[PDB]
């Protein structure tokens, strides 16, 4: 039971956390309704949200010569530096990266 | 420790701390003798050199032991390893061994 799109199958995965703004009703008639309220006031919320892993790592044990491949950024004059903003502001990911760069024995 | 029994063992190794690397090499060697072993003046009045090459000193029949090179210590993969992810390093102690003559 691993992902097919990649990652890790969890019978317990981490649980959704949902969120929403209590409803807030606008002014109610004089006279009682019993028609379920549809005019509400208008708003919305903001916040900070902070999430903290911890992450068990497993070393490289290599007996190797020669060095191995490794992820690297491009040294070379560029109007850009990969995983940047730009003069507008806008992040952006030039690549996706993988995680298989050492290598071990079959 | 006898002719039969080996003084030592072959000890090629690294193994990384935290904060340390310790860098353990083995080789072997053969020394001849040098010079017949005598002593013996050496210059340049035969070689006949410009005078900026004029020298004059001693030849002994004695070797030394060189290990003044990264790479008598460390592997091409340990020195990726080092320069990949340490902003720097230096040299704390060594140990010397001379054995199986």
């Amino acid at each position: 039971p691993s992902p097919l799109m990649g990652g890790f199958g969890l019978k317990n995965p981490p649980p959704q956390i949902l969120i929403k703004n209590t409803p807030v009703p606008a002014n109610p008639p004089a006279e009682f309704s019993a028609t379920k309220f549809a005019s509400f006031i208008t708003q919305y919320s903001t916040g900070q949200v902070s999430v903290e892993i911890e992450w068990e790592l497993q070393k490289e044990n290599s007996k190797r010569w020669n060095p191995e491949v490794q992820y690297t950024s491009n040294y070379a004059k560029s109007a850009n530096v990969d995983f940047t903003v730009d003069n507008n502001g806008l992040y952006t990911e030039p690549r996706p990266i993988g995680t298989r760069y050492l290598t071990r024995p079959l | 420790d006898g002719v039969g029994n080996a003084s030592g063992n072959w000890h090629c190794d690294s193994t990384w701390l935290g904060d340390r690397v310790i860098t353990t090499s083995t080789r072997t060697w053969a020394l001849p003798t040098y010079n017949n072993h005598l002593y013996k003046q050496i210059s340049s009045a035969s070689t006949g050199a410009s005078n900026d090459n004029h020298y004059f000193g001693y030849s002994t029949p004695w070797g030394y032991f060189d290990f003044n090179r990264f790479h008598c210590h460390f592997s091409p993969r340990d020195w990726q390893r080092l320069i990949n992810n340490n902003w720097g390093f230096r040299p704390k102690r060594l140990n010397f061994k001379l054995f199986n003559i």
